[PDB]
């Protein structure tokens, strides 16, 4: 040194097509 | 004020009614298990004799 | 397959009929010219339910529109959508009633009905399997109430095995715009309750507070009121026109909503109602739909369910969705609000699911609910009818046209026994 | 009003233009353009109210035509051609040419003749307008 | 030489039958067009499709089922969707007006006008097949078509074909949630038909599927389009031994005698395990003992009752996949050791197993994982009387005020069937407690 | 493969099959004919299917019109032993016909000689796509 | 076999199918199609994208299959994402 | 009216609360009996072997 969930909407709606693994 | 108290006491009574129901289910299950254990004790002592 | 014959009566019936056919033409993708201008193909499957086929790819509604004054057909044809209604479907006389149920029920509406029956018969027999009829009129004026209650008393005998829907306008104590409308209301409900299957109550008090408080607007013209009532009036026949998971037509709702033939009064409500400044802030998810709906301010009637009991309720949902959350939420409000439901009948909720939402929207809900609390509005007009009739005033407009004095007594006797029937369930 | 202010208010009416114009109606002769062949000879009469910028269309009945004409359109602004939902753009007086085509609610109207009051207004303003309109008026009269 | 015929009734039946037949397409490799893929120019690999699919000289395989519903709207999605060319133009029967959540509309007034059209195609599918065991029925209790039309279909089928087998998969009403109001009327008044005009009847409850799909597959907010995959996974493990080779094969006639000890006692219960996600699959080893323990666990039970409160009369093992018979016997001898699970004292041998070799297949976009072994329960227990008791209590308090009676009396049927259906059940519940009483 | 474990371990352990091979693995189908001496009853076209999972061969004959014999299936998902004999006391693990099947290779299955004559289009696409295993599908070496 | 497979050499029927379907089910009203196309042409060019003609036919409810309609509007009459008027509607008219 | 409701809800809550307490003493008695029976079981099986 001297040298120098993404969205609560996604978590609360429509997780059937995309599960928690697919989230 | 009294309407809010009445709603709170309704919620209390319903929850503790559910407590009563799950408890009497528990005591029935334990009574059946008591009968089974008396049966197996009797069988064990008969086989010992 | 399954058709709906749509019947309108009165100046109010014409002003609600223009906007009602506007939003379905928007929903099914129909221009003011008449030709389908849309992007999908499922929108053309169930078109014969409301639109008759023609030549040149035109679809015209199978709606009958009646009134006694010619001053409303000019404004109906002058609307943005007035060029799609066929000119043969308008029925108008040369003299109106003028806020009198007596003029339209015995003398002036007696000759018009013999032409309206011809118009509806040449159209109802042109289908293959008619589902039923649907009425929308107003009790506050005798043009659509004096004679509209006579069309009920005429098509019931001709076509008995059908369902009839009414979007009736029972009056309001604060937006009362007629002296003699207690006479026009009670004499209409007495002839209504015996010869109909499904009734709602569209009160303009409820629309006024919603657009002022829930929608937060300043100048709510009647076009905004007609849009709010037609969102529910189109939102009841969703599964008839579109596929889904739980299809439910009007007769499937009626068999779960009508336990007794004199229990057919309901309380409409619409869930996706949020102000433009509150549109971006609120998260649209089905707990929010079932929470905003069950509040008393969303209802379309001038009654309060906290003073009565929810006898039975219905719910029709729209949009591609998962029914796990809605079945959980309806059970939660059923369990938590245990004091607002009757205990002599379980599972009071009827569920319908459609996968297509209206345009500009992704999820929606429509409410139809029978309650004992709806009896309050008959008591409000029974005391006013008794106060008016005990002074024996205004009868010279009524008893001079062939109405006997005992007709007022049987209109009292049927109505107060009806509210005595409603009294027992609370 | 909700987007800008927390407490909504009524919009400001443009009563300066209302007081200036009062009763000012500009009338033009238009012809319907439609796919259906019996709409070939449908002559309509426009009416522009300057007080509220509002357009109404009337079709006078034609002798032995078989069409029950009359009040085709009433008092409503026309907004349709190439207008966004966020900001509306309305038909004004500046584009009622001779030979102009107008999109009113999916129907098409071709203007062929105006009035002498319209021509007097044309020569009175003569500056908000496009040069093709001036050329068409000078060719017409 | 072996064939099977399925009859799916109601909106529930036509929607579970879509997912039932797409899996049948994927086990035999049938494309949605209806053939072997054109990349493979020589076919006829094994005649396992002969029991579910027909044969045409052009190479097309046609299914051997019929779909019946009074609602045209849900039927024509099959005509419009991906599988339009696969299903026969006649094998999907369409009504014109629905029964609308009623029993009398589906039975006496609308069910009559289409009961002869389906029976023509039932006879047409009966003389195609040289050997037929019986008919499978996929109907719903709460539906108008699934209650009213079925209550005349099983009656007419019993005299159309005498000793033919009759299996039912019934969508039983959930004890807590329901989509309708008059479903106790639709449930009770069809039980008088089904108790005498059926051989076996498995019950399926939707809300028990709701919790199982939520807590096990780690998928929150499911949809009917994946529940029917789970039910369609159950139907394949039952008919696996008929199609596919195994160590020992179980027939459609084998378990109908081994689960019905009395003519009034013909209500077994279904359970499927393992039900785990793809992420949970590779961490946990899946032994035969660890998949048969969850089956006897009431948490994984698929009808909302408890065998701990009840007692079994019979069970049926459907082992499918990589399984050897040595630890099957070690598992069932271990099951006989726990005293938490209680059997009756008059059926000391309550086991029948079935072994199938091929592990189950998976669908693209499905929730279940690629699994090497699985087991299905068909168990008969008296805990259904707990569910029946809370169903009639709701029925009795609803009938005490004579609600919804006018919806049924004016259709044509008399009001005496209401009292008879309540009383005939009451004798049946008396029969349920008497078989549970030991000597 | 079950009895290896007695000398692999003092206490035996269950045999572990190839989870990886079962996980990635379609079906390779070949056209075959029967080859013996000149007999008039035997002019029968069979189809051989290699499953590529558990390394297994199944032979089936489609039903032919007005033929005196109707054999629906010849073998049921069982592995094939080459004709090299040496059945008992074999110190090594046994030899099994791997997935090396060309067009024209006479394969000896269960004592019945089967001449391969054609391949399915999927099979020939597999032949041309995978060539490190099969040098006979190289266009460059063919020319 | 590899050499032979690598070295190997690789509509009026489509029009006649729809002609026979249009003869079986009467759909002779094509002057309405021509008038609508001229009405919404609005320029001197005589072509439109395939979506406009497809939605015109679907709106007019012709007794023709979606498969054959898509094949016609995708294969032959389409030059570059755009279809002529006069040739296409002089065709399909028996 | 709603003060009467409040009183009746308080009384119901108190009564079922006493029922829950009696249910805990029942389950404690059953657990002690189960343990004693298991001890007798083990002693008998030792005698058998
Ligand atoms: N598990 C499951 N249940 C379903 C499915 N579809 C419908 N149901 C059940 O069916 C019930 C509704 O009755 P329906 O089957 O729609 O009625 P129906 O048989 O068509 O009779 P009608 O409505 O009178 O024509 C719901 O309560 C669901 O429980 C499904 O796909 N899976
Ligand atoms: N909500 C609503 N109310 C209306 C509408 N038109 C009229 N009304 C009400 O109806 C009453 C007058 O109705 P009226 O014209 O006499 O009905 P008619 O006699 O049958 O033609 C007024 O008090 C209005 O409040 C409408 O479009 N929407
Ligand atoms: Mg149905």
């Amino acid at each position: 040194e001297f040298g120098q969930g993404h969205t609560f909407g996604h978590l609360t709606h429509d997780a059937l097509g995309l599960s928690t693994f697919q989230k | 004020h009294l309407e809010k108290e009445r709603d709170r006491y309704i919620n209390q009574a319903s929850d503790l009614t559910q407590k009563v129901l799950m408890n009497m289910e528990d005591i029935k299950v334990r009574e059946t298990q008591i009968f089974d254990y008396r049966k197996k004790i009797a069988e064990s002592e008969i086989k010992l004799k | 397959m399954r058709e709906i014959v749509h019947l309108q009566a009165g100046q109010c019936g014409n002003q609600i009929g223009a906007k009602f056919w506007e939003v379905i033409s928007d929903e099914h993708g129909i221009d003011p010219t008449g030709t389908y201008h849309g992007d999908s193909d499922l929108q053309l499957e169930r078109i014969n339910v409301y639109y008759n086929e023609a030549t040149g790819g035109k679809y015209v509604p199978r709606a009958v529109l009646v009134d006694l004054e010619p001053g409303t057909m000019d404004s109906v044809r002058s609307g943005p959508f007035g060029q799609i209604f066929r000119p043969d479907n308008f029925v108008f006389g040369q003299s109106g009633a003028g806020n009198n149920w007596a003029k339209g029920h015995y003398t002036e509406g007696a000759e018009l009905v013999d032409s309206v029956l011809d118009v509806v018969r040449k159209e109802a027999e042109s289908c293959d399997c008619l589902q039923g009829f649907q009425l929308t009129h107003s009790l506050g004026g005798g043009t659509g109430s004096g004679m509209g209650t006579l069309l009920i008393s005429k098509i019931r005998e001709e076509y008995p095995d059908r369902i009839m829907n009414t979007f009736s306008v029972v009056p309001s104590p604060k937006v009362s715009d007629t002296v003699v409308e207690p006479y026009n209301a009670t004499l209409s409900v007495h002839q209504l309750v015996e010869n109909t299957d499904e009734t709602y109550c569209i009160d303009n008090e409820a629309l006024y507070d919603i657009c002022f408080r829930t929608l937060k607007l300043t100048t709510p013209t009647y076009g905004d009121l007609n849009h709010l009532v037609s969102a529910t009036m189109s939102g009841v026949t969703t599964c008839l026109r579109f596929p889904g998971q739980l299809n439910a037509d009007l007769r499937k709702l009626a068999v779960n909503m009508v336990p007794f033939p004199r229990l057919h009064f309901f309380m409409p409500g619409f869930a996706p109602l949020t102000s433009r400044g509150s549109q971006q802030y609120r998260a649209l998810t089905v707990p929010e739909l079932t929470q905003q709906m069950f509040d008393a301010k969303n209802m379309m009637a001038a009654c309060d369910p906290r003073h009565g009991r929810y006898l039975t309720v219905a719910a029709v949902f729209r949009g591609r969705m998962s029914m796990k959350e809605v079945d959980e939420q309806m059970l939660n409000v059923q369990n938590k609000n245990s004091s607002y439901f009757v205990e002599w009948i379980p599972n009071n909720v009827k569920t319908a699911v459609c996968d297509i939402p209206p345009r500009g929207l992704k999820m929606s809900a429509t409410f139809i609910g029978n309650s004992t609390a709806i009896q309050e509005l008959f008591k409000r007009i029974s005391e006013q009818f008794t106060a008016m009739f005990r002074r024996k005033a205004f009868l010279h407009w009524y008893t001079g046209e062939g109405m006997d004095e005992m007709e007022f007594t049987e209109a009292e006797s049927n109505m107060n026994d009806l509210v005595s029937e409603y009294q027992q369930y609370q | 009003q909700n987007c800008f202010a927390l407490i909504p208010k009524a919009p400001k009416k443009d009563v300066i233009k209302m007081l200036v114009n009062d009763n000012k109606v500009l009338r033009y002769l238009a012809v319907l353009e439609s796919p259906i062949p019996e709409d070939k000879d449908r002559r309509f009469v426009f009416s522009y109210f300057l007080a509220t910028d509002m357009i109404s269309i009337f079709e006078p009945p034609v002798r032995n035509s078989g069409i029950i004409g009359g009040k085709y359109l009433g008092r409503t602004k026309v907004v349709k051609p190439y207008s966004t939902v966020d900001n509306p753009v309305y038909y004004g007086p500046s584009d009622f040419f001779i030979g102009a085509v107008i999109e009113v609610f999916g129907h098409r109207f071709i203007i062929l003749d105006t009035d002498e009051y319209v021509l007097k207004y044309m020569e009175s303003n003569a500056a908000q307008y496009s040069p093709e309109a001036l050329a068409s008026i000078q060719n017409h009269v | 030489m072996r064939e099977c015929i399925s009859i799916h009734v109601g909106q529930a039946g036509v929607q579970i039958g879509n997912a039932c037949w797409e899996l049948y397409c994927l086990e035999h490799g049938i494309q949605p067009d209806g053939q072997m893929p054109s990349d493979k120019t020589i076919g006829g690999g094994d005649d396992s499709f002969n029991t579910f699919f027909s044969e045409t000289g052009a190479g097309k395989h046609v299914p051997r089922a019929v779909f019946v519903d009074l609602e045209p709207t849900v039927i024509d999605e099959v005509r419009t969707g991906t599988y339009r060319q696969l299903f026969h133009p006649e094998q999907l029967i369409t009504g014109k007006e629905d029964a609308a959540n009623n029993y009398a509309r589906g039975h006496y007034t609308i069910g009559k006008e289409i009961i002869d059209l389906v029976l023509d195609r039932i006879r047409k599918l009966a003389d195609q097949c040289t050997g037929l065991q019986g008919f499978l029925v996929f109907h719903s209790f709460g539906g108008g078509t699934g209650s009213g039309f079925t209550s005349l279909l099983m009656e007419r089928l019993s005299v159309d074909y005498g000793k033919k087998s009759k299996l039912e998969f019934s969508i039983y009403p959930a004890p807590q949630v329901s989509t309708a109001v008059v479903e106790p009327y639709n449930s009770i008044l069809t039980t008088h038909t089904t108790l005498e005009h059926s051989d076996c009847a498995f019950m399926v409850d939707n809300e028990a599927i709701y919790d199982i799909c939520r807590r096990n597959l780690d998928i929150e907010r499911p949809t009917y389009t994946n529940l029917n995959r789970l039910i369609g996974q159950i139907v394949s493990s039952i008919t696996a031994s008929l199609r596919f080779d195994g160590a020992l094969n179980v027939d459609l006639t084998e378990f109908q005698t081994n689960l019905v000890p009395y003519p009034r006692i013909h209500f077994p219960l279904a359970t499927y395990a393992p039900v785990i996600s793809a992420e949970k699959a590779y961490h946990e080893q899946l032994s035969v003992a660890e998949i048969t323990n969850a089956c006897f666990e009431p948490a994984n039970q698929m009808v909302k009752c408890d065998p701990r409160h009840g007692k079994y009369m019979a069970c049926c093992l459907l082992y499918r996949g990589d399984v050897v018979p040595k630890d099957v016997n070690a598992a069932i001898a271990t099951i006989k050791t726990k005293r938490t699970i209680q059997f009756v004292d008059w059926c000391p041998t309550g086991f029948k197993v079935g072994i199938n070799y091929q592990p189950p297949t998976v669908v693209p976009g499905g929730d279940l994982a690629k699994v090497q072994r699985a087991v299905c329960m068909l168990s008969n227990t008296t805990a259904i009387a707990e569910a029946w008791a809370r169903l009639d209590h709701k029925f009795d308090l609803m009938y005490a005020k004579r609600a919804f009676v006018h919806w049924y009396v004016g259709e044509g049927m008399e009001e005496g069937e209401f009292s008879e259906a309540r009383e005939d059940m009451a004798a049946l519940e008396k029969d349920y407690e008497e078989v549970g009483v030991d000597s | 493969e079950d009895s290896l474990r007695n000398c692999i371990d003092l206490k035996p352990t269950p045999h572990r099959r190839n989870f990886k091979k079962f996980m990635e693995k379609n079906i390779l189908r070949f056209f075959a004919k029967l080859v013996t001496d000149k007999c008039v009853d035997l002019d029968r076209m069979f189809v051989i299917s290699y499953y590529l999972g558990d390394d297994t061969i199944s032979v089936f004959e489609p039903i032919e019109r007005n033929s005196g014999i109707a054999g629906g299936m010849f073998l049921k998902r069982s592995r094939v032993k080459k004709p090299g004999q040496e059945v008992f006391k074999s110190e090594l693990s046994e030899y099994i016909k791997a997935e090396e099947l060309y067009i024209g290779v006479t394969v000896n299955v269960n004592g019945y000689l089967f001449r391969l004559l054609n391949a399915d289009e999927y099979t020939l696409n597999y032949m041309e796509q995978n060539t490190d295993k099969y040098p006979f599908s190289n266009l460059k070496l063919a020319l | 076999v590899t050499i032979a497979r690598h070295y190997r050499v690789p509509m009026d029927f489509l029009i006649a199918l729809a002609h026979e379907k249009f003869k079986k089910n009467m759909f002779e009203n094509f002057d309405t199609f021509i008038y609508s196309c001229v009405y919404e042409d609005r320029e001197k060019k005589n072509v439109l994208p395939t979506k406009d003609i497809k939605r015109l036919c679907k709106s007019s409810r012709l007794p023709l299959s979606d498969d054959l309609l898509e094949s016609l509007l995708s294969r032959f009459e389409d030059s570059e994402k755009q279809i002529d008027y006069k040739s296409f509607f002089s065709a399909l008219n028996w």
